[PDB]
């Protein structure tokens, strides 16, 4: 196919996304959930991983790793230790609230995804790490898990298969760095949420020292629909190596911010003008677009017109898809203040274990505050770029890269505004 | 019938400050015995 | 024998499996710069001084933690290794106080020596440094946490060797302090050894404080007689 | 915003504190939830339970959690200081948290804040004289498509206007609990100007399953 977008309503995986049906077991089973799951559990982990590999499903957390290879990293014999599948539901990334809607409205899809993923790698039990502030969503998930346990779907002889399974929920304590998989693994174990170094990878040494596979909410909940509908159906959408459907959160200076399921290769402008109502003041009132939240650099209107919102095309556009969160800023926005607020958010949310992030994020916060006040020199700006090059690639986890990227994008795409601001401050105050 | 005009998720207005923990205590009876690490604690 | 062959600067050497990059470079004969790694403590890997570049790999690895593999060529003194070391020194000295002439670690400080022999020679930091309030842990360690770099040798020594488990890191981010969170007197039979494993002048021998200086001292080897360990 | 504890008369290790027997049963369920030999993994939830017994954490729940779980108290101190959910100071009965990250700052959360100061007469991090409300500024809470938004205790109030949050304050002053949902024309996350998708009925089970399942 050449023109993408405009996903059909019958091909949308996440039905009852807006909460227009019942979220309990009766509403879940009347929409197509928990159908022939016993055959899925009986056909074998190799068959399940083959169906995942045929679909071409990639990591929806924000890194875009192939889910088939990562899930096949556990296809090894047991060594006297159990195996665990952990579903990441921290949701600390600004601009992204799709997994909150998935948990609050369709929890049984997530539970069936946990069971299918646990059988797919021989996991003894599943843990779900939810945010501390998501008390009502955690309570809804607990109600759904209790109704699944009481109906014999999971527990002893789960879904009439002979392979037992347990699903747990562990509530967080309000930390963004706990969204990282190794910091999440450490936070489950009662330690502080500080990430580990890889190697050892979590597939070898994870939670409690046992083998552990950490996966996003939507890349887990899609898997029952992958195993039921088929590999070719899920691989038909989008370009090659970018297959599937994605939940896009459009927010910012838009008339109707929302969360919408769409095909992968939908253009940005078409998606905004169709599923969100367009930018206030017209499309020509657009100034900047953040494509996937705080972990990717912004792009201007000159490139946003003809860009494709998948991994490869946005990587070619010197940015990243990330969590697919379209933040929109129009021409009436002080984007220096927006990047300063983003860097201050990173300053307030940083685990501080490894020193380059721990010092350079506060350094960037001070430099951005001086830039907002305009008390800066032009020769400082390139130095700031060099500071980013001392953070990107020298950190334990990827929060340092996610801190260096928005400043690099802001400099690269809006240097004349920064020079104008500092020249204006120098002309006025001196 | 087919209804898509009412917000059906109205249960969350009836949750106290002890809903999650009491639900976990009620759900603990369905769970299997946990695996053992061979010791009481790493500091034991 | 299962000794695999690795390369350091194009020179072959055979190591046992599980040998780190730092251990292989030490076996060849270059001592890789480090701040948090200790050969008698658990590996932490939270200072990034030991970042070296393996060739045909577009990322610098931590030599204190990453195990070697067959055929790995460790470019110990390439361009990006020196760039990473200079960036780490700039970040480390970004918030360090100008306290060398009042310090008791002056002349025997790891930070000063590694800053001269690996780091740059001028500061781009034009902002205000942080100031951490001091604590007390007894009359054996003069405590100045303004100079701490959060290397986390305190917690590993107090948990692994001393085995008292009272030191820790409280806070998140730039406001993290290595303390005890209470007015607790850290007193064990091997307390003063923490003074030996502070690469900066954060922890000072209190009776020795402000009395001497390393370059004017004469070192004489001797045997301890206060116990029967010898 | 301090990470060191001083021995105050209100907050001392000798302050009386204990779990209720129902809280002890919940604590035992949380302990049984985890594998044997790793009871320290129950440090994070059980301490949370202690907050739900008090609303704030003195330094007696830290030592108590160390006593039941047989962990050193400094690990409990590290856990309670690393995370921002634990209130280590006595907060009011209603804990207002306003989000001011970029997707919420773009949709004028500053008007909501200025309404809070102009209504209640306290600054950020300042308490009311009757200890009923405490206003703090927080990061993103995962309600970005419903910006602007605040949270109170465990409830979310999204798509707020200054008049709406003033009315929320007066309704809380009457003692009634408000409705934790978006206050605009939308329900949870749908576009306000009609539904873009999901208007067709769900297709039910067995829709296009692969052969041989
Ligand atoms: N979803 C969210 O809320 C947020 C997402 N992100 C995104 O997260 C990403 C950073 O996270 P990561 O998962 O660490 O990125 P990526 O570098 O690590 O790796 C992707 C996945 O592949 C696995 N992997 C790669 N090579 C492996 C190997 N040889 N053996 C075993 N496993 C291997 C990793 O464990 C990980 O789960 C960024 O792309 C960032 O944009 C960032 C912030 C928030
Ligand atoms: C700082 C940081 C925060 C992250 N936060 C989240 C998160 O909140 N939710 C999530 O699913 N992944 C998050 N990730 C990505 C995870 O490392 C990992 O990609 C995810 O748990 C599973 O990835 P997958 O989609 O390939 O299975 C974060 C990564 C980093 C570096
Ligand atoms: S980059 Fe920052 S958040 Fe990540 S491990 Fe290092 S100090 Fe922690
Ligand atoms: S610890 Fe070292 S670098 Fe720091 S003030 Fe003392 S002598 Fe100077
Ligand atoms: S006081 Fe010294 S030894 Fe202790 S953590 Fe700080 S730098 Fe390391
Ligand atoms: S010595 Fe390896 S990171 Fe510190
Ligand atoms: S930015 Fe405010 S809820 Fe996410
Ligand atoms: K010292």
């Amino acid at each position: 196919k050449t023109s993408f977008g405009s996903l059909k309503d019958e091909d949308r995986i996440f039905t009852n996304l807006y909460g227009r049906h019942d979220w309990r077991l009766k509403g879940a089973q009347s929409r197509g959930d928990w159908y022939k799951t016993k055959e899925i559990l009986l056909k074998g982990p190799d068959w399940i991983l083959g169906e995942v590999k045929t679909s071409g499903l990639r990591g929806r957390g924000g890194a875009g790793f192939p889910t088939g290879l990562k899930w096949s990293f556990m296809n090894k014999p047991s060594d006297g230790r159990p195996k665990y599948l952990v579903v990441n539901a921290d949701e600390g990334e600004p601009g992204t609230c799709k997994d909150r809607e998935i948990i609050r409205h369709d929890p049984h899809k997530l539970v069936e995804g946990c069971l299918v993923g646990g059988r797919a790698m021989g996991a003894r039990a599943a843990y779900i790490y939810i945010r501390g502030e998501f008390y009502n969503e955690a309570s809804n998930l607990q109600v759904a898990i209790r109704e699944a346990y009481e109906a014999g779907l999971i527990g002893k002889n789960a879904c009439g298969s002979g392979y037992d399974f347990d699903v747990f929920v562990v509530r967080g304590a309000g930390a963004y760095i706990c969204g990282e998989e190794t910091a999440l693994i450490e936070s489950i174990e009662g330690k502080q949420g500080k990430p580990r170094l890889k190697p050892p990878f979590p597939a070898d040494v994870g939670v409690f020292g046992c083998p552990t596979t950490v996966a996003n909410v939507e890349t887990v909940a899609v898997s029952p629909t992958i195993c039921r509908r088929g590999g070719a159906w899920f691989a038909s959408f989008g370009r090659e190596r970018n297959s599937g459907t994605k939940l896009f959160n459009i927010s910012g200076h838009v008339n109707n911010p929302c969360t919408v399921e769409e095909e992968m290769s939908v253009p940005l402008k078409e998606l905004i003008e169709k599923h969100a109502g367009g930018v206030t003041g017209g499309w020509d009132n657009l100034l900047a677009v953040i494509p996937g939240g705080s972990s990717t650099p912004l792009i201007p209107k000159s490139v946003c017109e003809t860009v494709l919102m998948d991994f490869d095309a946005l990587i070619q556009a010197q940015t990243g898809l990330g969590t697919a969160a379209v933040i929109v800023m129009d021409r009436s926005t002080d984007i220096v203040k927006a990047i300063a607020r983003l860097i201050e958010f990173y300053k307030h949310e940083s685990c501080g274990q490894c020193t380059p992030c721990r010092e350079g994020v506060d350094w960037m916060n001070k430099v951005m505050a001086r830039f907002v006040r305009g008390d800066a020199r032009p020769a400082e700006i390139d130095s700031l770029w060099e500071i980013s090059k001392q953070i990107e690639g020298h950190t334990i986890c990827a929060l340092g890269d996610g801190a260096a990227w928005p400043v690099q994008g802001l400099i690269r795409h809006f240097r004349p505004e920064l020079e104008e601001r500092m020249q204006r401050f120098a002309q006025q105050h001196q | 019938p087919f209804d898509n005009t009412t917000y059906k998720n109205l249960q969350h207005h009836d949750y106290s400050t002890y809903t999650f923990l009491d639900l976990n205590l009620d759900l603990s009876k369905f769970r299997m015995p946990q695996p053992s690490s061979g010791r009481e604690s790493p500091r034991h | 024998s299962n000794l695999i062959e690795v390369f350091v600067d194009g020179q072959s050497v055979m190591v046992e499996p599980g040998t780190t990059v730092l251990q292989a470079c030490e076996k060849v004969g270059m001592q890789i710069p480090r701040f948090c790694y200790h050969e008698r403590l658990s590996v932490a890997g939270n200072c990034r001084m030991c970042l070296v570049e393996i060739e045909k790999a577009p990322k610098v690895v931590a030599a204190c933690a990453m195990p070697v593999m067959k055929g790995w060529n460790i470019l110990t003194n390439s361009e990006k290794t020196k760039k990473a070391r200079e960036g780490v020194m700039e970040f480390l000295l970004a918030n360090h106080p100008l306290d060398c002439p009042i310090c008791d670690q002056g002349g025997e400080c790891d930070l000063q020596d590694q800053s001269m022999m690996f780091g740059s020679d001028r500061s781009r930091f034009l902002e205000g440094k942080r100031a951490v309030e001091d604590k007390n842990i007894g009359p054996l360690v003069k405590t100045i946490m303004t100079r701490c770099i959060q290397c986390t040798r305190c917690i590993r020594f107090a948990s692994e060797i001393a085995g008292v488990d009272d030191l820790g890191t409280t806070g998140r981010g730039n406001d993290m302090q290595v303390g005890t969170y209470i007015e607790k007197m850290f007193m064990s039979e091997l307390s003063g050894n923490i003074i030996d494993i502070c690469p900066v002048g954060a922890l000072t021998s209190k009776p020795y404080a402000f009395t001497a200086r390393p370059w004017e001292t004469r070192k004489t080897e001797s045997i301890d007689v206060m116990d029967a360990v010898g | 915003a301090l990470f060191v504890h001083r021995d105050t008369p209100k907050n001392n290790p000798e302050t009386p504190f204990d779990f209720t027997p129902e809280n002890y049963k919940r604590i035992e369920a949380i302990v049984k939830n985890y594998p044997e030999g790793h009871k320290a993994a129950a440090v994070l939830p059980v301490l949370d339970l202690a907050q739900r017994q008090n609303g704030w954490l003195p330094i007696s729940a830290m030592n108590k959690v160390a006593e039941i779980l047989q962990v050193p108290p400094m690990r409990v101190y590290e856990v309670a200081t690393f995370y921002t959910m634990y209130n280590r100071k006595p907060v009011g009965k209603y804990h207002i948290q306003v989000c001011t990250t970029t997707p919420c700052m773009l949709r004028n959360s500053d008007s909501i804040l200025e309404a809070i100061q102009k209504k209640l007469g306290i600054k950020v991090g300042e308490t009311t004289p009757d200890k009923l409300f405490t206003l703090i500024e927080v990061e993103c809470l995962g309600a970005c498509v419903n910006a602007p938004m605040v949270q109170i205790n465990d409830n979310y109030y999204e798509d707020l206007t200054p008049k709406d949050i003033e009315e929320i304050i007066d309704e809380l002053k009457a003692g009634k609990i408000p409705k934790p949902g978006p206050r605009s024309g939308r329900f949870s996350c749908e576009p306000a100007g009609g539904l873009t998708s999901l208007t067709e009925p769900p297709k039910g089970p067995g829709f296009g399953v692969q052969a041989g399942l």
